[PDB]
């Protein structure tokens, strides 16, 4: 009975409420981020739960600043509120300091907010993990990932959700450092099609966004035509 | 193995679930069925209204929010009015400040942000209400669905409430022809879907059906009683 | 500050904290009220030591010049309610320039008690009160309040330990003959108390203010 | 302007006040009463700014009455005078000062008669006799001239009458009638109005 | 959190306040303390729970507190709670003197503190104060007075009473021996020793006696010196 | 222990469920809406002959055009009645018009579900009372029902309290749209008579009407005797 | 945010168990000794570490010092509060706070944590020494907020044995030099270098910790 | 007071007089009006000495903490922004005219004016009561592409001229050069101060 | 090892006067699976810690347990990562605020004391948990020379000649005791883990009397030490 409150340690020094929130992420479908030569690309396996939904419903890719994208897995309502926290943090930074928030600083700030929800019986931990991606000439490409505990690290490649371990195996095969975003979108599409459990979950939409030199440091959705080319490449690669 | 994990909205279960949110979602399933669908020009809400007895009026299900937005409700009536009031206020605020209607998708975002807050705070509870939102703006007609979980969905068509699963089945079967329907055909599609929720003996009447319509050149309007007769008249058994 | 919901509904529509407050009343000394023709009488059981100062521990208290009350239950809770009512009697004289009606102050006391059954961080008051006095037209009045905040007017009533027995006695004994004179009105109260019982008694007459009877005068009736 | 006067004798206090309520150039009331009964043996006489006078005096009144109901006995005149001063002094530097001048007259069973003078700044002084208003300027010297500590109630009334006649003669305002009251061991007694 | 809340301010199914009753249990295990009213004064007699040989004794008293010019008190229960309450009594007395420029009547001081204790039983969700107090005093209304208050915020006036250890046995002895309206201070003293003789299980180091009298229209509160506490020798003869 | 804002697995608020149960501890109240007006009738339920029947007030005036019958925990209702009275006067002040029966009912029901331990000292629980609002506005005579959940609805005829299920059956049999007010008064008195524990007389019931013609009228003892005679 | 209910409550037998459990933390602490001499007071306590980096014997003012048995971090809180209370007094009265006044105010803080919402009591007992009115003082303050004036006492592990040892070897006429000797011997009963004990003295010249050199000299006796 | 800052290729030069007056009494004749805010960021202070000292101390705190969090040398523009935010927010309570000048690896040598009212502009800049008298001089003398040595001379001359005419300016000339390699400070006193005939 | 009530869930005393929740916080430190070592000499103070990069997809430059608090104060964090970062931010805040208020750099002992005092609060207030982490601070003091300080979740703190934290704390303490600076720290950590490190497998931070500014060694700088020790 040591697992009811985030203000309670178990006898072996664990905080089970945080671990239980992480399980909610593990039950979500997979999102991946890959940092390449000149930017960052995001892809999401977005499960189609109903044919009644519009194509574009329940986006899991967000702009949190003009230069910052965010990819989420877990409880989507919690993720949306974290997107708002991040947006407010980027907004406030510009007001105070007079320039665009560095990605590392934004990650740190939002992570400390996430962490604050792991200490108290008064609130519960966020049931979401997310990736932040950015590009500028001065800072280059950066990709960070934050989990429900509030841990924040930078990555060359990252995956969150139920097929995370399987996604990483595929990502490790890439020499992403040498590749352009154009090549990476195809690889991201590919990896999502590989880790997709076709037997268990039917129907998914592929969601793609990027930020890099090619977008002039602006986080944008991957154009439809490029997205379709990536889908066709991923489909034919899978045989 | 569930007893101690299901009383507080701040308590995660070992399976990575929140039981209070799930229980709140049961509340909308207890509500009577409502259907929403859209064409390229109109968004329509259709709702079944309960009455406890013959001498009682049928409970309202469709509410005006702004000239361009209306809602249908399923679940706790009190939560529905609390949310309706918030929505009305947001629309007023937008027109006051910007002198233009609040885009429908922006309002839904505001709802999701608002309804998420009590899901993370001790001693608070989720909103036990689901909404179908019909709107028209610069991006055309819209049907949104909001959940006690504070999640929201952009829909081609949707149904929530009791026995709504069979309304959803109808909608999927016919949704390929919704976009090209005129208003009359679109409402009939909504009525047919809602009729699927009824027991085999029960029928749509002017007492139990409520219709809301918003479109390109029509402000959100609610049709009740004698006003729903034109829509029912051309329906095949 | 402390915001726990203390008084809550239980499965049969019961408010347990209020019912428990009513149990605290039953542990209290018996108090009897009788409304006469031109008199109102309160009588209370006193359980007392020989070494005790009688003046300090009284269960009959004046709220205003024209209103007094008796109580049964938690004596500390009673002191709080009495002093709240005393403040309210003065606020009324201030704002309306008239003395309070017996009904007005009853209504006030009752709504105070009701609030403590629906407020966070508080338990209900564990007292019932009998409130007596006269109105402007010289009509005698007797009201009862209880922890739930319900109030009613009575011809005669009892509260506290063995209130049910005393009530059943008064039902059979409250007639025109019993309240025909002032002596028989006081007697009926003493008889009502002697049914479960060392007694304190007070009388209030039309525009004459509260008069507490001497132990020698009470010994004459017993 | 409003006039107040008090005269303390051996076992009584005599008090009087004008009965005019003025507004601009007119008398609006000629039977005004400026005396407030605090308890059975205490009178508070209050003059000054409109609104402030009745608000303050009635506040003290209800509080003195509440004390009696809570405790079963009354405030002594001295306790009531200090209570009054505390309240007025506390409000002096607040958002709600009261521009009132007061006499408090009372009889205590153990202390005998008492008369207290208080100005709007809330300075309190015990006096054998005192007066408020512009009328005080014309009457205080008559009191100084004729008063003795052993003055009888009969003489006090005639000495009051001398002061009031001086106002008729010499004072520029029309003050034709006065409330007169006396406090002793038997409580507050209404005497006849002194009229011109 | 509703899980960890012990709910100190609720009714039991019988209409009882458990915390109040458990507090009164604590008091019954505290040092014996009794007060006796007489025609020419009041006294407090307390059992010292100090008792250790290596204690320093820096104050004029250990269990008897002066409250104002005309009042003292003694306590049974949690010592630390008593310190909070006695400080508060001094504040109330001073607040009254500021306002009225006369000393607070004894009953008014008792009522004011009891209102604080009552509040702790009704709201705030805190534990009550585990203190019973005996108050002695003189005022111009009722002269010499003795009061007792308990954790619920109930009080009463007494001609003689006892709180703390073996108080039931003490109250029995008082009923037998106390001559109502005929007690002097010298005979009250005698009765106090006699009562403490039976209830305590007597030395001058083990007791503390304070008297309150009137001299030249002024209240005198004095704690008897060890030499005067001659009173133990005067009893053993009887 | 659980919080006041806990959902059951069936998606119901426990406290609201329990508050609705408390209505069944209440005495029977009846309302009938006709084209000639609305009538309200309530069982007083005298518990002792020593109690003054006139001190039991279960029909109250909200405004000149609106009455209110209550059932359940009567002490809870007083604060709801005050809110209704104040709100009608607030509406008059601002708009210089009478507030509709529906609008009054709506305003009172806004209070419901506004409970919870999150200040400080706000409502800790729902109100354990049901209300019948009967009055006349520009839409004609109207009767509304509101329960502890804050749900309100227009009713042709409604019974609340312990014997409401049986009384509602009787109402559905006797009620018709063209029914006069005098019939409605007699109908509800006949129904109250059969569902009451005590024998119906002129002292143990209350009756009030609101008509397009005249203001809220509480029936006097003599007026009740006339209606019973039949 | 914070809990508003007490975590210390009365048990059916009238006990406050949290306070008793707090005293169990004290009794499990390292031993401390206080001895009031005729012309001073001495406080003594048992302690890769840098022993000079943290101290158990601590000045509050120029004339008041303190030591503890129990939980070190809880002690630091009370040290900070005591220092603060002493300054608040000085600002008003422009006079060093009497030892007894300091003890009373600190004990009052300790009482708060037995009643206030969402907190546990302190798991420390204090020994406070001071010099004012040309007279030495020694006080103890327990987790409940109760305080006692002692001629000599011990707290922590083996305090029961320490107290009877002192009862045998302490007289009132003993001066400060001798009091230090007997205080060290009291710790020696349940134990030694000048690095593992701390000693503070208090006389007319005020309160100071004995230097490691000074302690080394007393150990030579 | 006269304050001034000039950008060159690879850094900035700052300068100020040293006179602090109460009315027409010189309370401090050797004031230091060039305050370091970070390793390579300075501000020149004019207006209320209370206000500019308080604002400078506050910004130093803010920029120092910010710099640790980011683990990088701060931008001059960031320092200027922090001054602007405070000077604008409390414009009704402040009497402060600031010049912010320094070097960062991103933008090099930069000069920002934050005048009374709390607007912010990149510019060379002059401020203080004494600056009125040298507007014509600086407008006539300034040349694009000046070396560091020329900027020092330009600043020394301009300040000297202002110091002669403005009773509220005078004393010594404090100069600072800021570049990648660091900060170089010097004082011109007596004969070292440029002289012009009457 | 007895228990009563909620003494294992919140920081109240157990029957023997223990705080179980505090003890569990020490267990939490070991969940990281890392060990850190700090040693001071006359000339410098050094911190060495393990750097485990299991993934490869991690940007290893962002994987660190060494933190600059001020220019002149560095620290190593052992335990829960997010808890650690939070305590680092607080230390940075306290240090910046000290400089602002007092006009000189915070002493290492004072910063450590402050963090420890903050941690004490979490051991006394029931509503939050202690942080499952451990902080070791290094810096040069003007008078005392190089300093090494450590504070724990219990709110204890101390200065050391040398110390360790994490999984092999006890084994490291044994090693360091037997020895009584950069070479010592690396050797100690290599012995208790039985590894023998690559330059990428450890992190090293230094402050010296000649160079007070906290410095993190590069991979090449670490290698020159590992090659010399070989
Ligand atoms: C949210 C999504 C869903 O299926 N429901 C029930 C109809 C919601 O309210
Ligand atoms: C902190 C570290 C140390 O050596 N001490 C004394 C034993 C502390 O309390
Ligand atoms: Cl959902
Ligand atoms: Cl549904
Ligand atoms: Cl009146
Ligand atoms: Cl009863
Ligand atoms: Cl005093
Ligand atoms: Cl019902
Ligand atoms: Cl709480
Ligand atoms: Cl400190
Ligand atoms: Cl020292
Ligand atoms: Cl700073
Ligand atoms: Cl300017
Ligand atoms: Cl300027
Ligand atoms: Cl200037
Ligand atoms: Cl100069
Ligand atoms: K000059
Ligand atoms: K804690
Ligand atoms: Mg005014
Ligand atoms: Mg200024």
């Amino acid at each position: 009975g040591y697992d009811l409150s985030a203000s309670t340690f178990s006898p072996d020094g664990r905080v089970f409420q945080v671990e239980y929130a992480m399980k909610a992420v593990e039950n979500s479908s997979t999102a991946i981020g890959i940092r390449c030569k000149d930017g960052v690309v995001f892809g999401v396996e977005k499960l189609v739960l109903s044919k009644l939904y519009e194509e574009g419903s329940n986006k899991r890719l967000f702009n949190v600043d003009r230069h910052v994208g965010m990819a989420v897995a877990g409880l989507l309502a919690d993720a949306r509120s974290l997107a708002d926290i991040a947006r407010e943090e980027a907004s406030n930074f510009r007001s105070n300091f007079g320039y665009n928030i560095p990605l590392k600083h934004l990650a740190d700030r939002v992570a400390m907010y996430v962490h604050a929800y792991t200490l108290y019986s008064a609130v519960r931990p966020f049931g979401c993990s997310f990736m932040l991606g950015s590009y500028s000439v001065n800072d280059g490409a950066q990709l960070y990932m934050i989990d429900p505990s509030g841990v924040s690290y930078g990555y060359w490649g990252c995956a969150i959700g139920k097929a995370r371990q399987a996604a990483k195996t595929e990502i490790e095969k890439l020499q992403m450092k040498e590749m352009t975003c154009r090549d990476i979108v195809k690889e991201v599409a590919k990896i999502i099609y590989i880790v997709h459990d076709e037997v268990k979950d039917k129907a998914f939409e592929l969601e793609l966004s990027w930020v890099g030199e090619l977008t002039n440091g602006r986080h944008e959705i991957v154009p439809k035509d490029i997205r379709e080319e990536a889908e066709k490449y991923a489909k034919e690669s899978l045989k | 193995f569930r007893n101690q994990y299901d009383n507080d909205v701040t308590v995660w279960s070992p399976q990575g679930r929140i039981h209070q949110i799930e229980y709140a979602m049961e509340a909308v399933k207890q509500g009577s069925a409502t259907v929403g669908l859209k064409s390229k020009t109109h968004a329509v809400l259709v709702a079944l209204k309960r009455a406890q007895s013959e001498l009682a009026a049928h409970q309202k299900k469709i509410l005006h929010v702004d000239n361009h937005i209306g809602i249908s409700i399923a679940g706790l009536t009190a939560d529905a009015r609390l949310l309706c009031n918030f929505m009305r206020q947001e629309c007023l605020d937008s027109r006051f400040v910007f002198d233009r209607p609040l885009p429908v998708s922006r309002l839904v975002s505001l709802i999701g942000s608002k309804t998420q807050i009590p899901t993370q705070r001790y001693g608070r509870r989720p909103y036990g209400v689901g909404l179908l939102i019909a709107g028209y703006d610069d991006m055309g007609p819209h049907i949104f669905q909001t959940c006690p979980s504070a999640n929201y969905f952009d829909c081609r068509a949707m149904s929530i409430g009791a026995r709504s699963q069979s309304a959803r089945t109808y909608l999927e079967r016919h949704m390929s022809e919704f976009m090209e329907c005129n208003l009359n055909e679109l409402v009939k599609h909504g009525l047919r879907a809602l009729r699927e929720t009824l027991p085999a003996e029960q029928d749509l009447t002017t007492k139990n059906v409520s219709i809301g319509i918003v479109g390109k050149d029509l402000e959100f309007t609610i049709y009740d009683d004698d006003d729903v007769s034109p829509f029912l008249e051309g329906l095949e058994e | 500050s402390y915001d726990r919901a203390i008084t809550v509904f239980s499965p049969d529509g019961h408010l347990f904290q209020v019912e428990y407050a009513q149990e605290a009343v039953k542990k209290g000394s018996t108090a009897v009220g009788v409304r006469g023709r031109d008199i109102v009488v309160l009588g209370v059981e006193k359980k007392v030591a020989k070494l005790q100062d009688e003046r300090t521990v009284r269960k009959i208290c004046a709220l205003d010049d024209n209103v007094c009350m008796a109580f049964a239950g938690l004596t500390a809770d009673a002191r709080i309610v009495i002093n709240r009512a005393r403040v309210e009697c003065q606020s009324h004289r201030l704002t309306v320039e008239d003395p309070v009606t017996v009904e007005y102050i009853t209504r006030y006391i009752a709504s105070l008690k009701q609030r403590y059954t629906q407020s966070n961080g508080r338990r209900p008051f564990g007292i019932s009160a009998l409130i007596v006095g006269f109105d402007f037209d010289g009509t005698p009045r007797l009201y009862q309040t209880d922890p739930s905040g319900t109030y009613h007017a009575w011809k005669a009533n009892a509260i506290g330990r063995g209130a049910k027995s005393v009530r059943e006695f008064l039902e059979k004994n409250y007639t025109d003959e019993a309240i025909e004179t002032d002596d028989l009105t006081i007697k009926l109260v003493i008889k009502a108390l002697l049914e479960v019982v060392n007694i304190e008694l007070a009388v209030m007459r039309r525009d004459q203010s509260l008069k507490i009877l001497n132990p020698e005068e009470i010994e004459k009736y017993v | 302007m409003e006039y107040l006067i008090g005269i303390q004798g051996p076992d009584y206090v005599l008090v009087a006040s004008d009965r005019v309520a003025a507004s601009n150039i007119v008398q609006m009331k000629d039977d005004h009463d400026k005396m407030f009964k605090m308890s059975e043996k205490i009178l508070l006489l209050c003059v000054g700014e409109a609104g402030d006078t009745v608000q303050f005096a009635e506040y003290i009144q209800k509080n003195v009455q509440l004390y009696k109901m809570r405790n079963g006995y009354e405030l002594s005149p001295t306790a009531a005078a200090n209570f009054t001063r505390r309240n007025l002094a506390d409000c002096l530097r607040s958002r709600t000062p009261y521009h009132v001048n007061l006499l408090l007259a009372g009889y205590d069973e153990h202390e005998g008669p008492a008369l207290y003078y208080m100005d709007y700044l809330a300075a309190l002084a015990k006096a054998p006799f005192a007066a408020h208003g512009y009328g005080a300027f014309l009457t205080l010297s008559i009191l100084d001239r004729y008063y003795t500590p052993t003055i009888s109630r009969e003489r006090a009334v005639e000495l009051l009458r001398k002061c009031l006649e001086e106002l008729q003669k010499r004072f520029i305002l029309n003050l034709p009638t006065f409330s007169v009251r006396i406090i002793d061991k038997n409580g507050i007694h209404d005497l006849d109005n002194i009229s011109f | 959190s509703r899980r960890y809340d012990s709910r100190t301010t609720i009714f039991s199914p019988e209409g009882r306040l458990y915390q109040v009753e458990y507090a009164m249990e604590a008091i019954g295990h505290a040092g014996t303390c009794l007060g006796i009213l007489a025609n020419d004064g009041v006294l407090l007699a307390a059992e010292r729970r100090n008792i250790h040989k290596l204690l320093d004794e820096v104050f004029f008293s250990e269990k008897i507190y002066k409250l104002n010019e005309d009042m003292a008190c003694s306590v049974a229960g949690i010592t630390s709670d008593a310190n909070v309450l006695t400080n508060e009594l001094r504040l109330i007395a001073q607040r009254y003197l500021l306002q009225y420029q006369e000393p607070i009547p004894c009953e008014q001081l008792v009522t004011a503190l009891c209102d604080i204790k009552q509040a702790y039983t009704q709201f705030g969700g805190k534990r009550p104060f585990g203190v019973s107090l005996l108050y002695i005093g003189w005022d111009k209304h009722y002269g010499f007075q003795l009061y007792q208050s308990d954790p619920s915020g109930n009080y009463g006036g007494w001609k003689a009473t006892c709180i703390g250890n073996n108080s039931a046995a003490a109250v029995s002895m008082l009923k037998q021996d106390y001559k109502e309206g005929e007690m002097t201070l010298k005979s009250a003293l005698a009765l106090a020793i006699k009562v403490l003789n039976k209830t305590m299980d007597l030395s001058a180091e083990k007791v503390e006696i304070a008297t309150l009298t009137r001299e030249n229209g002024k209240t005198v509160i004095r704690v008897l010196k060890q030499k005067e506490v001659q009173l133990i020798k005067k009893h053993e003869e009887e | 222990d659980r919080g006041v804002n806990t959902f059951s697995p069936e998606g119901r608020l426990f406290q609201v469920e329990y508050a609705i149960e408390a209505i069944k501890l209440g005495s029977t109240a009846i309302g009938i809406q006709t084209s000639e007006g609305v009538c309200l009738a309530v069982e007083k339920r005298i518990t002792s002959p020593l109690m003054e029947p006139s001190s039991i007030e279960k029909i109250v005036e909200i405004d000149a055009h609106i009455g209110c019958a209550m059932s359940g925990l009567i002490a809870d209702a007083k604060t709801l009645i005050d809110k209704a009275r104040v709100e009608t006067q607030n509406h008059w002040f601002t708009y210089n018009e009478t507030m509709t029966v529906e609008s009054v009912t709506q305003a009172v029901s806004n209070l419901a579900l506004q409970f919870g331990e999150e200040d400080p000292g706000a409502m800790s629980r729902p109100f354990g009372v049901a209300l019948l609002f009967g009055g006349v506005d520009e839409k004609g005579p109207q009767l509304f029902h509101m329960d502890p959940s804050g749900t309100f609805v227009q009713c042709d005829a409604r019974a609340i309290g312990s014997a409401s299920e049986g009384a509602q059956s009787s109402l559905q049999e006797v009620y018709h749209k063209s029914m006069t007010l005098k019939e409605a008064i007699k109908s509800s008195l006949i129904i109250l008579k059969q569902v009451m524990e005590e024998k119906l007389n002129a002292t143990n019931i209350e009756l009030a009407t609101v008509q397009p013609g005249q203001n809220f009228h509480m029936f006097t003892k003599e007026e009740l005797e006339e209606v019973i005679k039949d | 945010r914070g809990y508003s209910f007490s975590l210390t409550t009365f048990s059916p037998s009238g006990k406050l168990v949290q306070i008793e459990y707090a005293l169990a933390a004290v009794a499990g602490g390292a031993p401390s000794v206080g001895i009031k001499a005729a012309n001073g007071v001495v406080l003594a306590t048992e302690k890769l570490y840098d022993e000079r980096s943290v101290h158990k014997v601590e000045p509050i003012t120029k004339h008041i010092g303190l030591v503890y048995s129990g939980m070190g971090p809880d002690y630091r809180v009370l040290v900070h509060r005591a220092r603060k209370l002493a300054q608040q007094y000085y600002l008003v009265y422009q006079e060093p706070i009497p030892t007894a006044q300091l003890v009373q105010r600190v004990a009052s803080v300790m009482q708060e944590y037995t009643q206030s919402g969402g907190v546990r009591p302190f798991g420390v007992s204090l020994l406070i020494c001071g010099w004012n009115e040309g007279r030495p003082y020694l006080f103890q303050s327990d987790p409940s907020g109760a305080y006692f004036a002692w001629k000599a006492t011990a707290m922590g592990k083996n305090y029961v044995n320490g107290k009877t040892f002192l009862e045998k070897r302490y007289n009132e006429d003993l001066e400060l030099e001798d009091a230090i000797h007997t205080a060290i011997l009291t710790l020696k009963e349940s134990f030694m270098t000048e690095d593992n004990i701390e000693v503070g003295i208090c006389n007319e010249a005020g309160f100071r910790r004995l230097t490691p050199t000074e302690v080394k000299d007393y150990l030579a006796a | 007071t006269t304050i001034m800052a000039v950008q060159f290729d690879g850094g900035v030069v700052l300068g100020a007089d040293s006179r602090t007056t109460t009315g027409s009494y010189i309370a401090n004749r050797v004031t230091d009006k060039l305050t370091p805010i970070h390793d390579r960021i300075f501000c020149c202070r004019s207006g209320s000495a209370a206000d500019t000292q308080a604002v400078a101390d506050a910004v130093t705190y803010q920029l120092g903490f910010h710099s640790i969090e980011l683990n990088e040398p701060p931008l001059v523009h960031t320092a200027a922004s922090l001054f602007k935010e405070m000077c604008y927010r409390y414009r009704e309570d402040l009497m402060a005219g600031i010049i912010i000048a320094g070097w960062d690896p991103q933008e090099g040598g930069q000069v920002y004016s934050v005048p009374m009212g709390g607007m912010m502009v990149r510019q060379f800049a002059i401020g203080g009561s004494g600056s009125s008298y040298i507007y014509g001089y600086v407008d006539a003398t300034y040349r694009e592409g000046m070396t560091k040595e020329e900027c020092l001379q330009f600043t020394a001359n301009a300040l000297a001229l202002a110091m002669e005419r403005d009773g509220s300016s005078g004393g010594v000339i404090r100069l600072a050069a800021i570049a990648e390699s660091g900060v170089e400070r010097q004082v011109l006193l007596g004969d070292q101060i440029p002289k012009f005939a009457v | 090892g007895s228990s009563a009530g909620f003494d294992r869930h919140i920081t109240i005393f157990s029957p023997e006067g223990r705080l179980y929740q505090v003890e569990y916080a020490f267990k939490a430190i070991n969940q990281g699976g890392l060990t850190s070592v700090a040693v001071r000499g006359k000339d410098c103070a050094v911190i060495v810690t393990q750097k485990k990069v299991p993934d490869k997809l991690l940007d290893s430059s962002t994987v660190t347990h060494l933190f600059k608090i001020t220019e002149n104060i560095g620290c190593v964090m052992t335990g829960m990562t997010a808890d650690s970062r939070s305590q680092v931010q607080r230390a940075r805040y306290e240090a910046a605020n000290w400089k602002y208020k007092y006009g000189y750099e915070i002493p290492v002992d004072m910063l450590c004391k402050r963090i420890a005092d903050i941690s004490q609060v979490y051991t006394q207030n029931a509503e939050m948990r202690p942080l499952g982490c451990c902080m070791i601070l290094i810096g040069i003091d003007e008078e005392q020379g190089p300093q090494v300080y450590k504070c724990d979740p219990a709110g204890y703190y101390c200065g050391f000649k040398a110390t360790a934290a994490g999984v092999k704390q006890t084994e490291s303490t044994s090693f360091l005791e037997k020895k009584v600076t950069v070479e010592t720290a690396i050797t100690c950590l290599s012995t208790v883990l039985s590894i023998d490190f690559k330059p990428s497998e450890i992190e090293v931070g230094v402050v010296t009397v000649e160079n007070p500014k906290f410095r993190i060694l590069t991979e090449a700088e670490i290698d020159a030490h590992l090659v010399a020790l070989a």
